[PDB]
Parts: structure tokens; C-alpha cells; sequence
């Protein structure tokens, strides 16, 4: 049971970018997906989560319209595409997961080691 | 446990001095069995997986047609022929067109004329057989007692195919569950084929995937395809005389989808297919159930409300309770009274016996219960560290019991015979019951039953008004008929 | 093609929903009371063939009903 | 709008082996869906307690979590070396939208 | 049990047979085995007498 | 008429229907029927192909 | 009961052989007889068949159109004509043959010893 | 299309004494329909088990079959110097298309 995240690195502002997060060690399709980032020197932030199968997606209001979420159940990944990026959005990003059996909930969850995505100024 | 919430669960109650109960599972709903002097058991049918399909006569609703071609004949010659009228893989059709003497064949009569097409079908449709053996049912069972509200000894999860139907469920310090089921008999996978159109995957009737009029093609798919309609999605629009024209018809995927009604989705995964909607009957040997508490001296050091009071949809109770000071694996002193001057118990605990199971520091433990119908106290605790909450029920008993007469005509509705196995501990009235029901359904099967909603609310209405004013001895009879029709739309 | 039979007649009975049940009875409906507004005169003819038609009231507005349903199906 | 969780202690300042209490507030009533959250830099946050006083798996027996009314608290007894970190509270009601508290550090005095 | 007796004559390790049977018109289960080991099958048969 | 190199193909009492390739070519004329199968000619089950 | 093969030799490809298999020890009628073939390096392949009575025969999609194979009951002979031979029909082809009272299917065969066809060029 | 068989290792390399086991997985469902044979090279193919489970006439005890779903396996218990050769797996199923697997080679090792 494992996260092991990537895709970071350096952008321009309003450049673009593509996170993946590749789960091992469980049946991917039963759990709930979601992205949490955090600003230096900031508390986390509950930004993005996608349904075990795919079904329904939520972003927050600080990145709903220019970020997308998405899975794939068959090579076990997930994918946060984000766009339009604003220097506001340099953080570190964690994927995590939890056994769901409605639309969002879980209990316990399982976190990735985070990726850093730096925007150039 | 984990039939709290489900809003369509039943009970099943007592047994034959804890022989064996019979019981049908369905895929909505989940049965909590209940015993004289054992736990609890919530039981629920998940999924239905159907294995290796066999594929039988695949359709084509996109027809594409290529490069046209025609001839014609002498209004006095044979008729016209086409070299690619040889070849199965055109559509040709054949006519009468004015012609003569400024066309080029000086006679005036009508000549013949061949038009050809060649055809190609994009996307088609396949339909696959079923058999009821190599078909898989999943049931998912839980005991209620020391679970708190959110290898673990307290689920357990039984694989049932037609090759293996009997199971035991080991419930570790519960004993062992047993479990003897009918696979077979479970929804009649014998009229039922899997179709699939682009990743939509259904169920479907037989005699309604072999009366379709498309382009079909017949099992084994080896080289380049050969579809035998030929002539339906393609249209022979003929202008008198002048002109010959080929047009295919459009796409065919919206008419389908509105074809299909009262078909049941499925989803497949990989070879597999997992139907979500189904019906099971598994007779229940619970006789190597055991109660893990008794023996247990009572818990005495504090209990406090952490969920408070939740109220079911059927009105049973649900309390999840924090037990302060550690004892051990300990007995939870709990009831439902009134008079809480004479604490004598009343209404029943639908929760086996709960026992606390942890010996951290604080524990939880979600126990619920069946209170009486008046105002009552949830009393909870040994002495003089006794909380209570107080709680209130809806509806007196004569209620329940038309509830109760509603969800049997329900169920009745829904499965025929096999409604009346549902509580069938098994006496002589069940059975003769089961029995007259089984010929007046395959009557009722076989006169009626190729109707629909609308179609069976107008026959009802109609054999009402004539039991209504015919005044014979036949009346009965017709009204009779009438509350079945009607029954069967106001329960949909 | 054109006829492709209703699935309906064999509707699969159980607890879920099948494929389309939100849509049948509005449909049926929907067909007969359109066809209906759009030709009224064909009520007019349906009178007065189902008056011709059965000795009683009750077979005469029987007969009303049921050329006023299979007229708009073309039956 | 969107519930809101505050943290009352912005930075703890405590010697080894001394009481730890934190404490988490709720603009509005949850009933016990609150976690709480140990994250140290350079790692992982980790779960400690789901349910508001249900220890994650493997969690040490020193974590305690208890609720009252919309006041909760995360109480560790005996604090160790190890245990100096920030620790957050994470809302787990009806949807997704969940707001994590800014947070209390937890400081060698 | 349409089969007259089913007995099994060869024994190296494994041993193969086939016996038929005329079960009864409800469900049914074919019962094989003696004790603790009676492999079983889930049978319906179709049409009354 | 003449006639020449026939061929024939069978399926299982619950399988699709049989098919030919030369099905697809106009010179050769097919009939299609339904035959005994089951657990002596090779598929287990007992109905028509 | 045994089954002598006979015919094969070195042709150039386009070139037409004619294989015989000559059966012993049984009533030739009452056995389906088949042609499996192996390529150097290659795995056994089943490449054509024939009933017991001559009804109706099989040639497998690598062999379809150019191979026709038929049997004399009375001589108790298989024959393989093979025609428009190929470098890829260089193999050793053995005829194989098992009691059947349905088109094809048999339980316990017969082989023979084989005979080498190559076709180079 | 047509049904194919899959002979899992296409080498088994074993000493004289061992036990040597090998598997066929086959497309699509056939119930018992599968034969193994015994290929020397300068001899022709043997029949050792036909319905997946039923020694051919005269083929010694050591060798077994067994199925499980469409999962075939010959097992041969203690090898002999002569039974070092190839294995194929032959599907029997209701028609001609009859295929056999790319074969496993038992070296000696």
C-alpha cells in the first residue's frame, strides 16, 4: 500500500503542468483519490478529490476551472492537470487515498511522500 | 452492522428451536437474522459475476455503402446483371425504368434496371449466451456486538457458484455460519443474453435479441464479414423511370436505446461480467453460532453517549457508547424501560448481547435496539452511573402491521412463488400457499405478462368495468384478475 | 430497421430500476395526446362510428375509447 | 458558507515528558467526523486519531482524542522527543469541501 | 438413480466415472460422498409430472 | 448440376450457430439444421446444435 | 495398426507434390483421418483434415485454397495434394488418424512416421 | 477467432529424480477436451493423456493431469532419463480448428 507521486519541477506562470501519482498494493478502483497541497510556510490545503470510479470530481474553490483531476482504475493512476498556473499555486503536493464506499467518504487514509511544483516568479 | 442505513432491510426472526431458517436475498436490500440465544447476523447479496459468455449473432446499427454501380437492359432483352451480384458483399436491387429510343435501344416498354452497393458495417453490436452454471454469487455477512459505528473475526465474505452452493462462514468465537444456497434458480439465466453496443454492456430477454430486424452477422468472426439482412439498412429510393438511388439509413444506436426498456444494465470487467440486480435463496444453518460475552462479569465504571440517539427508517435504535474506566472484555449493562422507578425491561434489544471488547483506556462499542411504541428511556449503565436518554416511537402497532402487509405485497410483486420462502421455517399452510401460487402465476404468466405498464393499467380497467356490471358468477373472477393488474403498476 | 420490438413486453422484474423506467408511462401518453391535438376532426369520426357500433352506452364509449387509442399508432 | 476549523494554540512550547493539549473548533455542528494529523518537515503528514477518539492503526496508546459539543481535543500525556511536531485537525463531514486548521506546533521548551 | 449402483472398479490414484441419475422436478441437490466430504450440486428440473 | 468438396461446421447446443466461410461466396449452396451434440462428440451439454 | 507416409522431396517453390498416407491394421472407414504438420523450429501445427466417409473435409487458414486433401477407402489412403507450395510449407507432415463417429472429433490416434517437405527457392 | 493454448515456461530445465510440472492455459472455456503428447525429436508425437486426466494405452503411472477451470497441468511425479523430450498441449473442443501449444522442452539440468 503505497503512493509514490511525480511530475513536479519549474513553470512559468500561466504555464501548465501534469501530476501523477501511481498506487500500488491495493485495489485502486475501491478507493477515493485526493489532492492536498501546502504552501511554504501555509497549513494544508484541501484542494481537489475524485470517486473510486471515476464517476464525480470536486475542486475547491481556490483551483476550481483551471485544474482537472482524473484516473485511470487500469494502470492504477491518477492525474492532476494543472493549468494556468499563478505563482499562488507554488506548493507541495500530496495524493491520498481511503477505502471508499460513497461518493468521497473515508476513514483511514494512505499518503504519498508529496511532489514539489515551484513557479518561476 | 452494515445494514443500519440501508432503508430497504428486513428481519427474520426465530426458527425452529435454531435448526435452520429460510431466506431470500436480493440485491437491494439485506436480511438481519436474528435468534433466541445467538448474535445478530446482518447478510447481503453484492454482486453477481457471470463468467466466460459465449457470443451468438452480433448486429450492425451503422451501415457505410461505397461505390454504386447499375446496368440496363433493352425493354425487350432479359434483365439487366451485374458482375457484382456474385459477391456477398454488395446489396443489389432490380427495377422497371422507362426507357427507349432517346436513351439509346429503340423499343418503348419498360426496361430493367440493377443497381449494387457495397456495404460496410461500423461498430455492430454483440449479443453472448448465459449459462446458470459457471455463474458466481458474492455474499458479504456481519455480525452485530462490538463494532463501534465506523481476518477481523466479526465479517466474512462466501464465494457461491451452482458447483459449490453449500458454505460455511467461520466467524472466529462466533462459531461458523452455515449457508446453503440455490444458484440456479436464483434470476433464470436461461432467456437472457449480455449485449453490448459501445461499452454499454445490458441484460436482455431473448426473443427480443433474436426479432431485431439488422444486418447480423452469426458467431464466429474469422475475415471479412458477412452480414445476412442485406437489404433493411439500406434504403432503394427509386425515382419512376429516370433513376435508381442507395441511401443507408442513420446510426440506429438512439433506436435501440429506446428498444431497450425494462432491460437491465450491467457493467463487465474483463472477461467477467458483474450484474448489480439479482435475487438469491440461501437456507440458513444457524446452529453452530455461540455467543462470544456470556460469561463476561458486567462492565461497572461509566458509559457516555458519544452519537447520542439515531433512529433507523424502521424505528429501531442506534446508540454508540464510550465506556470510561477499563475492565476488560466486559458485558455491557443495557435496556429499554419505562418507569425508570422499576427498571423492567421492555421492547427488545436487537443486538445480541453488546460486550465491549478493548481494555485500552476508552473504548466504543455501537449496539442498537427495537423500543416499545410509547415514549421510553434508553438506560445504559449498573448504578447510580446510569445515563439515560429519553426516546420516542411513531407508530402503534396496527401500523406496523399494514407496513408489514405492504412490503410482503411488495415482495410478493416483485419475486412470484419465491416470495413465499422468504420466513419459511416450513409448515403445510406455507407450502399449499406456495403451491396455489405457483399455478395461478404460470397462468397469469402465460395469458397476461407480454404487457406493459400502460398497456395492463387499460386491461385492468377495462376486465374492472366488466366484473363491475356483468353480473353473472364470473364477477369475482374478473375483479380478482383486476387487483393483481392493478397491483402490479402501484408497486413499480 | 422500422418495426425493432419493445423490450418492455419482457421487462426483467426486480428491485432496481431498469433501463428506462422514468419515461414509459409519459411516453405512451405523450404519443396519444399529441396525435390527438394535432387531428381533432378524427374525434368527431370516432363518435359517430363507435355511436353506429354497440347496442348500450357503455359498449358505445368502449368502442370510442379504443378507436381513439389504435387511431394514433397506426395499430 | 464553508465550515471552518480553529486551532487555539499557535505554537506549544513544552518540555519532554509534559502534558500536551490541543484543541480544535468548529464553526458549526459535526457530530464526531474529525481527525487529527501529525506532520513533521520533510515528511509525510501522518494519521493519528479518525472518529475524534479513535486511534489510527499503530498509532501509540498516549494519543487520546475527545469531543465536546463542536470543542474537540487531542491530548497526549506523556510527551516524547519524538512527538515535537505540528499536528493538525482535518474535517471529515457530509462533502468533500474539508478544511485542515492552521495548525499548532509543538516546540522544545 | 437411473444408474444401477455406481461402483468404482479402477484404483491407481485417481479414478474417473459416470453414473446418471432422473432427479426429482423441484430443485434438488445431487449429493456425493459419505461424510464431511459429500461434494454436492445445486439441480433444478423443469416440468411437472 | 454437379456437385463438389462439401464442408460443414457444428456448435454447441449453446453456443451461436454454425458458420461456414463459404458462406460468403456465391458458388456454393449452404443448409443449416440442428444436430445431437454432448459429451461424447465434444462440448459438454446436451441440447440440438 | 500403423500409418506409412510417403512423397515428400525438395521442389521449388510453385511447385505441386502430391503426400500419401497408407493405413494398416484397421478399417480405414471408420477413422477420421488429419494432417499436422511441424516446421523447423516451429511447434506441431494442425493444418487439414478429412472425415471417416470423405463427406466433408478441413484445411486449416494457413493451408486454405492451395491444399486438398481426400482419401480412397478402398486402396485404405490418405492423399494431401498440396499445390502453389511455398517456402513457408517447409516442414515434416504427419497423417494421424482416430476412430470417430462424428465429423472429426476422436479420442485415441495414430501416427505416423512423417515425411520431410522442402520448398527452397 | 480460434481458441490458442499457452504453455507456460517453454523450457523446463529439471534433474533425473525431480518433479516436473507443466501448465496450458487455454482462451476460452472447454470443460475436459485437452490431450497432452510426448514429442521425441527422430520420433513421432506420442498420445500420453487425453481428457486431461485419462492415461493413453500403455502410458506409465507417472504421469497425471488435472484441470481447474481452463488451467491444465501434466505432472510428472519422478522423472526418468527418457521422459526428457517436448510436451504439447492439444485442444479437442466440438470442431477442426484444433490447435496445439508452442510447446515446453524438459532439458536436463
Amino acid at each position: 500500500v503505497q503512493l509514490v507521486e511525480s511530475g513536479g519541477g519549474l513553470v512559468q506562470p500561466g504555464g501548465s503542468l501534469r501530476l501523477s501519482c501511481s498506487a500500488s498494493g491495493f485495489t485502486f478502483s475501491t478507493y477515493s483519490m485526493h489532492w492536498v497541497r501546502q504552501a511554504p510556510g501555509k497549513g494544508l490545503e484541501y484542494v481537489s478529490a475524485i470517486t473510486g470510479e471515476g464517476d464525480s470530481a470536486f475542486y475547491a474553490d481556490s483551483v476550481k476551472g483551471r485544474f482537472t483531476i482524473s484516473r485511470d482504475n487500469s494502470k492504477n493512476t491518477l492525474y492532476f492537470e494543472m493549468n494556468s498556473l499563478r505563482p499562488e499555486d507554488t506548493a507541495v503536493y500530496y495524493c491520498v487515498g481511503g477505502y471508499s464506499n460513497f461518493y468521497y467518504y473515508y476513514t483511514m487514509d494512505v499518503w504519498g511522500q508529496g511532489t514539489t511544483v515551484t513557479v518561476s516568479s | 452492522i452494515r445494514c443500519i442505513g440501508v432503508s430497504n432491510r428486513d428481519f427474520v426472526e426465530g426458527m425452529s428451536g435454531g435448526t435452520w431458517v429460510d431466506v431470500v436475498l436480493e440485491h437491494g436490500g439485506c436480511v438481519t437474522v436474528m435468534a433466541q440465544d445467538k448474535p445478530t447476523v446482518d447478510i447481503e447479496l453484492v454482486t453477481t459475476t457471470v463468467s466466460n459468455m459465449a457470443e451468438v449473432r452480433s448486429y450492425c446499427y451503422e451501415a457505410s455503402i461505397s461505390d454504386m454501380a447499375s446496368d440496363s437492359r433493352c425493354p425487350t432483352q432479359g434483365e439487366a446483371y451485374l458482375d457484382k451480384q456474385s459477391d456477398t458483399q454488395y446489396v443489389c436491387k432490380r427495377t422497371l425504368v422507362d426507357r427507349g429510343w432517346g436513351n439509346g435501344c429503340g423499343l418503348f416498354g419498360k426496361g430493367s434496371l440493377v443497381t449494387c452497393a457495397k456495404f460496410a458495417c461500423s461498430k455492430k453490436m454483440t449479443g453472448k449466451s448465459i449459462q446458470p452454471e459457471n455463474l458466481e454469487y458474492r455474499i458479504m455477512l456481519s455480525v452485530h456486538g462490538s463494532q463501534h459505528s465506523g481476518t477481523d473475526e466479526n465479517r466474512a465474505k462466501v464465494e457461491i457458484t451452482p458447483n459449490s452452493p453449500r458454505a460455511e462462514a467461520t466467524l472466529g468465537g462466533f462459531g461458523s455460519l452455515g449457508l446453503d444456497c440455490e444458484p440456479r434458480t436464483g434470476l433464470d439465466f436461461s432467456d437472457l443474453y449480455y449485449l453490448t453496443m459501445n461499452n454499454k454492456h445490458w441484460l436482455v430477454h431473448k426473443e427480443w435479441f433474436h426479432d431485431i430486424p439488422l444486418p447480423w452477422h452469426a458467431g464466429a468472426d474469422t475475415g471479412t464479414p458477412h452480414w445476412n439482412n442485406k437489404e433493411a439498412l439500406v434504403e432503394f429510393k427509386d425515382a419512376h423511370a429516370k433513376r435508381q438511388t442507395v441511401v443507408v439509413l442513420g446510426s440506429q444506436e438512439g433506436a435501440v436505446h429506446t428498444a431497450l426498456a425494462g432491460a437491465l444494465e450491467a457493467e463487465m470487467d474483463g472477461a467477467k461480467g458483474r450484474l448489480s440486480s439479482g435475487h438469491l435463496k440461501c437456507r440458513l444453518k444457524m446452529d453452530k453460532l455461540r455467543l462470544k460475552g456470556v460469561s463476561y462479569s458486567l462492565c461497572t465504571a461509566a458509559f457516555t453517549f458519544t452519537k447520542i440517539p439515531a433512529e433507523t427508517l424502521h424505528g429501531t435504535v442506534t446508540v454508540e457508547v464510550q465506556y470510561a474506566g477499563t475492565d476488560g472484555p466486559c458485558k455491557v449493562p443495557a435496556q429499554m424501560a419505562v418507569d425508570m422507578q422499576t427498571l423492567t425491561p421492555v421492547g427488545r434489544l436487537i443486538t445480541a448481547n453488546p460486550v465491549i471488547t478493548e481494555s485500552t483506556e476508552n473504548s466504543k462499542m455501537m449496539l442498537e435496539l427495537d423500543p416499545p411504541f410509547g415514549d421510553s428511556y434508553i438506560v445504559i449503565g449498573v448504578g447510580e452511573k446510569k445515563i439515560t436518554h429519553h426516546w420516542h416511537r411513531s407508530g402503534s402497532t396496527i401500523g406496523k402491521a399494514f407496513e408489514a402487509t405492504v412490503r410482503g405485497a411488495k415482495r410478493m410483486a416483485v419475486l412470484g412463488d419465491t416470495a413465499w420462502d422468504f420466513g419459511s421455517v416450513g409448515g403445510a399452510l406455507n407450502s399449499l400457499g406456495k403451491g396455489i401460487h405457483q399455478i395461478f402465476g404460470a397462468a397469469f404468466k402465460s395469458l397476461f405478462g407480454g404487457m406493459s405498464w400502460f398497456s395492463q393499467i387499460l386491461i385492468g380497467t377495462l376486465l374492472m368495468w366488466l366484473g363491475l356490471n356483468t353480473k353473472n358468477g364470473s364477477i369475482s373472477l374478473m375483479c380478482l384478475a383486476l387487483g393483481g393488474v392493478l397491483i402490479f403498476l402501484s408497486t413499480a | 430497421a422500422v418495426t425493432l420490438p419493445s423490450h418492455s413486453t419482457r421487462k426483467l422484474q426486480t428491485r432496481s430500476q431498469t433501463w428506462l423506467e422514468s419515461r414509459e408511462y409519459t411516453k405512451h401518453l405523450i404519443r396519444v395526446e399529441n396525435w390527438i391535438f394535432r387531428n381533432p376532426g378524427f374525434a368527431l369520426a370516432a363518435a359517430a362510428i363507435a355511436w353506429l357500433l354497440g347496442s348500450s352506452t357503455s359498449q358505445k364509449v368502449i368502442y370510442l375509447v379504443m378507436i381513439l387509442l389504435i387511431a394514433p399508432a397506426y395499430s | 458558507s464553508e465550515i471552518v476549523l480553529t486551532q487555539s494554540p499557535a505554537t506549544l512550547s513544552l518540555s519532554p515528558g509534559e502534558r500536551a493539549t490541543l484543541s480544535c473548533r468548529a464553526s458549526q455542528s459535526i457530530s464526531t467526523f474529525l481527525a487529527w494529523y501529525q506532520h513533521k518537515p520533510g515528511q509525510a503528514p501522518r494519521l493519528l486519531i479518525y472518529d475524534a477518539s479513535t486511534r489510527a492503526t499503530g498509532v501509540p496508546a498516549r494519543f487520546s482524542g475527545s469531543r465536546s459539543g463542536t470543542d474537540f481535543t487531542l491530548t497526549i500525556s506523556t510527551l516524547e522527543p519524538e512527538d515535537f511536531a505540528v499536528y493538525y485537525c482535518q474535517q471529515r463531514y457530509n462533502w468533500p469541501p474539508y478544511t485542515f486548521g492552521q495548525g499548532t506546533k509543538v516546540e522544545i521548551k
